[PDB]
């Protein structure tokens, strides 16, 4: 069967407007391993988006880690767009910076 | 360290 | 006082798509040190922490003629679980294989670990004796009596017992500055209203290795587990992970909630509290 991924977006550290930060977005508990996962900045995909390289937990689910360097601020919004061959169609996690 | 190669041929599954 | 080192195979074929990628990754304990895969411009082994660069080109040519060779022997051995499971050559699908060693404080193989899966269900794993198999299935049966002929598990037990300890011990040796150093988690409270009524009291451990931790909160001394979000630890990017803990209680009653943080860091368990 196949399992579909748990996602979490968030930042390296707390987030401070106006301060350089890191926005991640870990996926996990997936399988088949093939995924697709971007950052977005008000709805449009951030560029030089990297990922950690593919491995799994004890029950063989894969888990990724995309992160990209960002600077928070009011009013820009961030999310992580999400696919995988368990979802219909793309699934929209946004940022809250108290999660 | 990753298992070494035996001597032989690697057993496939 | 406690270590091991795993290694994760992954061999996912894509018919149409060129031949089967195989991927490799090694990890001491919650941090990656290499990584391999065959889809590369130039499939090569190469580092992922800092304190493995110091090996010699040998080390790192030993390693991608490991990896290599199980990158086409893996290819093989998807046709011929495709074949044990009479399946199409039209699907996708994965094999992988997760191995290592557990070190105790005090040195010497506390037990070895080797254990494979076809399409995210158990295939077929060394037990713990590291001299018989398990097999999940009649296809599996096949792989154990071809792996039993080649003197597989033998050759594994040796690996297990012998080269993985001692380059395990090697790693925590030249790595200890951050392997053996345990970073306790930056803690804290927040309060959340959700209702006239309701708040939510969510507590957060941050900047914390290894990621093993406990976080709990408790009512009057009482667990509160049923009643607790918890989420999965998810890694900061920089070595650390992060974790948190909700509970929804009754406005007026956060004082009854305590918030208990447990990891290898701390000088002593710590016991938190909202503090408006």
């Amino acid at each position: 069967i196949q399992r579909t991924p748990k996602i979490q977006v968030y930042s390296r550290h707390p987030a401070e407007n106006g301060k350089s930060n890191f926005l991640n977005c870990y996926v996990s508990g997936f399988h088949p391993s093939d995924i697709e996962v971007d950052l977005l900045k008000n709805g449009e995909r951030i560029e030089k988006v990297e990922h950690s390289d593919l491995s799994f937990s004890k029950d063989w689910s894969f888990y990724l880690l995309y992160y990209t360097e960002f600077t928070p601020t009011e009013k820009d919004e961030y999310a992580c767009r999400v696919n995988h061959v368990t979802l219909s169609q793309p699934k929209i996690v946004k940022w809250d910076r108290d999660m | 360290l990753p298992e070494p190669l035996p001597q032989g041929q690697l057993t496939a599954y | 006082g406690s270590h091991s080192m795993r290694y994760f195979y992954t061999a996912m074929s894509r018919p149409g798509r060129g031949e089967p990628r195989f991927i490799a990754v090694g990890y001491v304990d919650d941090t990656q040190f290499v990584r391999f895969d065959s889809d590369a411009a130039s499939p090569r082994t190469e580092p992922r922490a800092p304190w493995i660069e110091q090996e010699g080109p040998e080390y790192w040519d030993r390693n991608t003629q490991i990896f290599k060779t199980n990158t086409q022997t893996y290819r093989e051995s998807l046709r011929n679980l495709r074949g044990y499971y009479n399946q199409s050559e039209a699907g996708s699908h994965i094999i992988q294989r997760m191995y290592g060693c557990d070190l105790g404080p005090d040195g010497r193989l506390l037990r070895g670990h080797d254990q494979s899966a076809y399409d995210g269900k158990d295939y077929i794993a060394l037990n713990e004796d590291l001299s018989s198999w398990t097999a999940a299935d009649t296809a599996a049966q096949i792989t154990q009596r071809k792996w039993e002929a080649a003197r597989v598990a033998e050759q594994l037990r040796a690996y297990l017992e012998g080269l993985c300890v001692e380059w395990l011990r090697r790693y925590l040796e030249n790595g200890k500055e951050t392997l053996q150093r345990a970073d306790p988690p930056k803690t804290h409270v927040t309060h959340h209203p959700v209702s006239d009524h309701e708040a939510t009291l969510r507590c957060w451990a941050l900047g914390f290795y290894p990621a093993e931790i406990t976080l709990t909160w408790q009512r009057d001394g009482e667990d509160q587990t049923q009643d607790t979000e918890l989420v999965e630890t998810r890694p900061a990017g920089d070595r650390t992970f992060q974790k948190w803990a909700a509970v929804v209680v009754p406005s007026g009653e956060e004082q009854r909630y305590t918030c208990h943080v447990q990891h290898e860091g701390l000088p002593k368990p710590l016991t938190l509290r909202w503090e408006p």
